RNA sequence: AGCUAAAUAUUGGCGAGAGACCGAUAGCGAACAAGUAGAGUGAUCGAAAGAUGAAAAGAACUUUGAAAAGAGAGUUAAAUAGUACGUGAAAUUGCUGAAAGGGAAGCAUUGGAAAUCAGUCUUACCUGGGUGAGAUCAGUAGUCUCUCGAGACUAUGCA
RNA sequence: UUUCAAUGGCCCGUCUAACACGGACCAAGGAGUCUAGCAUCUAUGCGAGUGUUUGGGUGAUGAAAACCCAUCCGCGAAGGUGGGAACGCCCUUGUGGCGUGCACCAUCGAAAGAGCAUAGCUGUUGGGACCCGAAAGAUGGUGAACCAUCUAGUAGCUGGUUCCUGCCGAAGUUUCCGGAUAGCAGAAACUCAGAUCAGUUUUAUGAGUAUGUAAAAUGAGAGUU
RNA sequence: UUGAGAAGCUCAGACGAGUAGGCAGGCGUGGAGGUUUGUGACGAAGCCUUGGGCGUGAGCCUGGGUCGAACAGCCUCUAGUGCAGAUCUUGGUGGAAGUAGC
RNA sequence: GCGAAACCACAGCCUGGGGGGCCAGGCAAAAUCAGC
RNA sequence: AAACUUUCAGCAACGGAUCUCUUGGCUCUCGCAUCGAUGAAGAACGCAGCGAAAUGCGAUACGUAAUGUGAAUUG
C-alpha cells in the first residue's frame, strides 16, 4: 500500500523499451504473507491426489494382513473458503512484482531488464518456438530457462519405478491474454509455463509453498489485473463480491517508524548496548588490601593497640569480694 | 579458548555388549525394576545436560576451526572471510577430480581442509 | 519492502541459506560476510555495499 | 505470554513495534496495548460501530479528538442509523463499517498510525469488546 | 390390462489411461511352472521360488584321479561376476596371528605394557635498496555497453 | 584397541521380598491407524453475517487440476451509584487533587448482537478400532465327524505395545451417594502491593501446666474463579 | 565497538532426584512440491573397519577396503515412519553330541 | 558307517550370615573316563 | 609350556539381510455390450523336427485359406 513505483516501462519482442506505460495495478500493493500461502498452497496440491488402497479381502505373521488397512474413503481433498484461495493469488502475485522475492526463490534473473516484466501484446502471435528463445535471450530471462534444462536429474528414489523420473525446476511464468500462438510456441521450453490471467493457479505462483514465482507479463494481461483482483475500495469486476484485503500495518516497514521524528522526540534517555561486567570476582576485604580501602574510608586512621595503661595499674579486689571468692 | 570435553566416553546402552541384537546406541531405559534407572552406583552412567560442554567451544575439532561439509567448488567460496574459525570438510561422494580443484582454491583462501589428501596421490 | 522480505526469506525459506549447525550461511555472490544475518542479507537489507 | 500465537508476518511487525515502546517510554498505554496482541482471537471480541459511538459520545457527549483504539475488529451495526464523525484505531476494520466511518466522519487507522499520531497514547480511549458469549 | 429411451448402478466381460500405492517375508495365494507342485477318500486345502556378464566370450588345451571334481591354464574391465553366479550383513563354523584363563566370565572408573592413528607445521610471514616488467600512471590519443563519468577494451609511453 | 592391576558392579522385561512368567542366538516383519459425530484450545478468512465443489460454466500447455457461479439451503441473528483498564488537567514535583471511566464485579432500576467456514492439537463416543489369545452358534456342503462362509464369534481379562533430551510433578485419606464433591499437581483470565496471608512463636481475654479466642514477633508477595 | 537472524545480542541471580501424569524442543525412515548454476563410472547407494571428528543424546560427518547405478542437504506436505521382549511370524544357524540310538 | 531330539537368561565347589550371584571365610591348577 | 576354553584381528566357509531394479500387484478413472442345441464354459486325449509342472492347435492338429507388411527362423 504505502508507496511504490507508479509506470511500468512496457517492452517491446525485440527487446528495448517502449514509450507507452501501464499504471502499477492495484493486487502489487496486496499482503506478502509466507504463512497463509504455505496454509493454501497446501491444501491446494492435495486436490489432485489419486486415491490408493490394499485389497479388502493378524499383521505379525508373515502372509498376514496389514494392520488396519488402508482405505479409499481416506479424506484426499480438502476444503478451503474462496475468499482464503482469492487471497492466496492476491499475495503471490504481488510477491511476483519484488525483484527480491524472486532471487530467493530461486531464480536466475539477476540480468532482467525490470519487475514486473511486461512484454508487448505482440508476443501473443509468436507462432514457432526459436521465436521465444529469441525474446527469452534480448530481455536476458533466457538463464533461467538454462537453469532448468542443466538441471533435470533423475528421481531419487521410487519416484522412477512410478511415472516420475527427473525432477527439474520452474523457469518464467508467461501470463497471456488470448491465445494466438503463444501457448504453442512456448509450450516446449523447458520451466515455462503458461497460464491466462483470469485462471491464475497457486499451484503455479508459488510452487512448493514458496512465493515470488519469476512472472513474466503480457501487455494485453496486465491490465486485465484491475478487473480480475480490483482494488482495495473497489469491486474487482471479474468476480462477483471481490475487495481486495487491507494490512494490519498500514506501512509494510516496522523498524522505519521506530527511527522517525514521531518516536525518537519523546522516546526516553536510553540506556547502552550490551552492558559491562561488573563484580566478575568476589574480591575480599580482609585479604585484599586495596578492595578494602575502597569500602572502608577509615583504614587510613586506625591505631588498634592503643596504650591505654603503664607500670602504675592498680590492684582494684575488695577485702569483702575476696572473702565470698575464697569461702568454701 | 583451549577446547574441552567433559566426556570423552560416549554412551552406551544397557547390555548392549553382551546382546548382539541390542545396539550400543543410547536408549533409556523404561522399567522401574531397573537397577539402572534408579541409578544405583556401580552400573553404567546417562546422558544427561550435565555433560553439556561449553557453548563457544562446542562443534569444534581440537585444533578450535569448527567442520563444514563442501561438496562442491563454490561451497569453499564462502569460507572466505571465516578460515580462521572453519574447517572445510569436503563430503565423501565427491569424485575424485572435483577434489583436487577444492583443495587447490581452498589453499589459497587459507582454510583448513581436513581430508584433502583423500584419492588424490602427489607426484 | 524490507521487514517484508525479511520476515519471508529470513525465516521460511531462502535458496541460499545453508543449514550449519553453529551458524547458518548465505550463498549470494554478493554477501559481505557469508553468514545469512538480518544486517548481512543482500536481499532485505535494500542499500548494500 | 510472551509471543503471539499467529504466523501473521504483518503481526510480529506490530509487536516488534510496540514492545519497543512499551519499554523506551513511561506510558502503561504501550504496556497495554502490547499486552493484547498476545491475547488470542476469543480473547480480543469484536466491538460496533454502535457501542463505540455510544462509549464516547455519552453524559457530556465528550467527543472532541480522542482516537478510540481497540485491538480486535471494528465491525458494524446496522440498526444505527446515523453515525457520528468518529475516529478509530484498529487492527481490522469490516468493510462495511470502513465505508460507514468515511461516508460521514473521520479516520480509520491501524496501529501503525496510531504511534504516529499518539506515540505516548495521550488523547485515547482504549475500549474493549465483550467477552461475554453468556454461555460459550 | 400393457408398453417405453435419458439422467442412475457396475470388485464381472472386451479394451484404455493413470497413480504423493507395494518394491520379491511387501503388493493378488500366485512378478518365476501358480490354483502349478503337493495334502486329503471327498467337499476342499494349497506353497517355496526374481537379478552371471555389456556381450557366454559359460573356461580350449595339459595333467592327477574309476567317478565326482582338483590343479595348472585361458576369456573378461571385473572370476574380489564361474550358473552353489549383482552387492553378500548378522548369528554360526574351521585355520592363522597375538593374548588371557588356580572350583566364573560379562561391564563401568583410573592408569601401565604392546600395537597403531591423527595433528597444516610445512614453511610461511613481514621489512629496505637496486635492477627490470605496466596500469587502475600518462601537463596522453580511440571503440563499445551503460550513466558529465562508471566499468570493458584496443593502441603508444611506461616518465 | 587387546590385556593387566586397584575398586565397584546380584539378569533383563512383565508382574506383586523372592518368585512365577518370557528369554538359545541372528536377521527381516510386527502393534492407538483410517472415517463419521460432539466438545475444548489455538491459527486463518470474512463478520450480522457466514459457507464455491449437489450441480452449472469453464479449462488446447495431467482437462479428475485451477478458475468462475445462478436458485435453494444449513448455522446465527437502551438506568443511576461504587469500584476498575487507560488517558487528560493539576500543584503538595510527586503524593494527592481533578475529569472522562472500557471489560469484569457489587449496588439499588426495570440491557446496543458474535458468529460462520477451514485447518491443527488433545479428548470423547461409534465403527474391526492398538496387536494377539478366550469353549460358541448359524447356513450351506463332504463322508459316514469333517470342510469352507458369515467371523476380522467372545475379556470383566492374560501377554506385548518400537527414538533422545529438558521442565513441572502428586494422592495413595476423606465426604456423601461404582458415581460425587473437596484436597494434592496443573492452564489461562482477572484480581490486590497490602496486614492479604503463614503444619510458627509471643502478649491479652477468658476457660478447669494444659483449652480456644484477638491484636505483636518473625519470615514470604498473596487471591479469585 | 560494528554483538539488528529483536525468532538476534547481552548482564545478573537462584535452581537441578523423580512414579501416575502434564508440557516443550529436537533425531531418524519411505514417498510429494520447491530449492542447492546439488553429488555421481576419476565410482552413487550399500557393506565392513585394531582410523579420525562432532553432538548431553537420539544421530551425523569423514579416512581405508569392498562394490557397481543411482543419490542426498535445506524449507514445507505426507505416513503402512523407529523394536530386545508378545510360550511373537518367516527364514538361518548353534550347545546338547558324533552323545541318544540302528 | 549312519545319526537325532528334548532342552538351552548366564551358569556350575563348600561353611556361616542376609541363593548359584551378596558379605566374611575354607580354599583354588589343566584334559578325561567308569560306578554315583 | 603345548592342547582345550574364552577374547581380539585377518582369511576361508555358512547364510541370504541391506542397497539398486521391476514385462508383477493393488487402487482410481474412461469407452464399450459381445456366450449356448449353428453344440457354450469345463474335461480327456492327441498333435512340435529335436520339449521336459508352459503355450498354441484339432487327424487341414505349436495350424490352412484371404489380405497386408515385406526376406526371414534359429539352439
Amino acid at each position: 500500500m504505502a508507496a511504490a513505483r507508479p509506470t511500468v516501462s512496457i517492452y517491446n519482442k525485440d527487446g528495448s523499451v517502449s514509450s507507452e506505460t501501464l499504471a502499477l495495478p492495484f493486487v502489487f500493493k496486496a499482503p506478502i504473507r509466507p504463512d497463509l500461502v504455505r496454509s493454501v498452497h497446501t491444501a491446494v496440491a492435495k486436490n489432485k491426489r489419486q486415491p490408493y488402497a490394499v485389497s479388502e479381502k493378524g499383521n505379525m505373521c508373515r502372509s498376514g494382513r496389514m494392520f488396519a488397512p488402508t482405505k479409499t474413503w481416506r479424506k484426499w481433498h480438502v476444503k478451503v473458503n474462496q475468499n482464503e484461495k482469492r487471497y492466496a493469488i492476491a499475495s503471490a502475485v504481488a510477491a511476483s512484482g519484488v525483484p527480491s522475492l524472486l532471487l530467493a526463490r530461486g531464480h536466475r534473473i539477476e540480468e532482467i531488464p525490470e519487475v514486473p516484466l511486461v512484454v508487448d501484446d505482440a508476443v501473443q502471435s509468436f507462432q514457432k518456438t526459436k521465436e521465444a528463445v529469441a525474446l527469452l535471450k534480448e530481455i536476458k530471462a533466457y538463464r533461467d530457462v538454462i537453469k532448468v534444462a542443466n538441471s533435470r536429474k533423475l528421481r531419487a528414489g521410487k519416484g522412477k519405478l512410478r511415472n516420475r523420473r527427473h525432477v527439474q525446476r520452474r523457469g518464467p511464468l508467461v501470463v497471456f491474454n488470448e491465445d494466438t500462438g503463444i501457448v504453442k510456441a512456448f509450450r516446449n521450453i523447458p520451466g515455462v509455463e503458461i497460464v491466462n490471467v483470469r485462471r491464475l493457479n497457486l499451484l503455479q505462483l508459488a510452487p512448493g509453498g514458496h512465493l515470488g514465482r519469476f512472472v513474466i507479463w503480457t501487455k494485453s494481461a496486465f491490465g486485465l489485473l484491475d478487473s480480475v483482483f480490483g482494488s482495495t475500495t473497489e469491486v474487482a469486476q471479474l468476480k462477483k463480491n471481490y475487495f481486495l484485503p487491507e494490512n494490519i500495518i498500514s506501512n509494510a516497514d516496522v523498524t522505519r517508524l521506530i527511527n522517525s521524528d514521531e518516536i525518537q522526540s519523546i522516546v526516553k534517555a536510553a540506556g547502552p548496548s550490551r552492558v559491562k561486567r561488573a563484580h566478575v570476582q568476589k574480591k575480599n576485604p580482609l585479604k585484599n588490601k586495596a578492595v578494602l580501602s575502597r569500602l572502608n574510608p577509615y583504614a587510613k586512621a586506625y591505631k588498634a593497640n592503643v596504650k591505654i595503661n603503664s607500670e602504675k595499674t592498680p590492684k582494684a579486689a575488695g577485702e569483702k569480694f575476696l572473702s565470698v571468692l575464697h569461702e568454701n | 579458548v583451549n577446547i574441552i570435553k567433559k566426556r570423552t566416553k560416549p554412551f552406551k546402552r544397557h547390555q548392549s555388549d553382551r546382546f548382539k541384537r541390542v545396539g550400543e546406541s543410547w536408549r533409556k531405559p523404561r522399567g522401574i525394576d531397573s537397577c539402572v534407572r534408579r541409578r544405583f552406583r556401580g552400573t553404567i552412567s546417562m546422558p544427561k545436560i550435565g555433560y553439556g560442554n561449553n557453548k563457544k567451544t562446542r562443534y569444534c575439532m581440537p585444533n578450535g576451526l569448527k567442520a563444514f561439509l563442501v561438496r562442491n567448488v563454490s561451497d569453499v567460496e564462502l569460507l572466505l572471510m571465516h578460515n580462521k574459525t572453519y574447517a572445510a570438510e569436503i563430503a565423501g561422494n565427491v569424485s575424485a577430480r572435483k577434489r583436487v580443484e577444492i583443495v587447490e582454491k581452498a589453499r589459497a583462501l587459507g582454510v583448513k581442509v581436513t581430508n584433502a589428501g583423500a584419492k588424490v596421490r602427489s607426484q | 519492502q524490507d521487514e517484508v522480505i525479511w520476515q519471508v526469506v529470513g525465516h521460511e525459506f531462502c535458496s541460499y541459506r545453508i543449514k550449519g549447525e553453529a551458524q547458518n550461511f548465505c550463498r549470494n555472490e554478493y554477501n559481505v560476510t557469508g553468514l545469512c544475518n538480518r544486517q548481512s542479507c543482500p536481499l532485505a537489507n535494500s542499500r548494500y555495499a | 505470554r510472551s509471543k503471539p500465537a499467529s504466523e501473521n508476518v504483518y503481526l510480529k511487525l506490530l509487536v516488534k513495534l510496540y514492545r519497543f515502546l512499551a519499554r523506551r517510554t513511561d506510558s502503561r498505554f504501550n504496556k497495554a496495548i502490547l499486552k493484547r496482541l498476545f491475547q488470542s482471537k476469543t480473547n480480543r471480541p469484536p466491538i460496533s460501530i454502535s457501542k463505540i459511538a455510544a462509549l464516547t459520545s455519552r453524559k457530556s457527549a465528550s467527543s472532541q479528538n480522542k482516537t478510540t483504539v481497540v485491538v480486535g475488529t471494528v465491525t458494524d451495526d446496522e440498526r444505527m442509523l446515523t453515525v457520528p464523525k468518529l475516529s478509530i484505531a484498529a487492527l481490522r476494520f469490516t468493510k462495511s463499517a470502513r465505508a460507514r466511518i468515511l461516508k460521514a466522519g473521520g479516520e480509520v487507522l491501524t496501529l501503525d498510525q496510531l504511534a504516529l499520531r499518539a506515540p505516548t497514547g495521550s488523547n485515547t480511549v482504549l475500549v474493549r469488546g465483550k467477552k461475554h458469549a453468556r454461555e460459550a
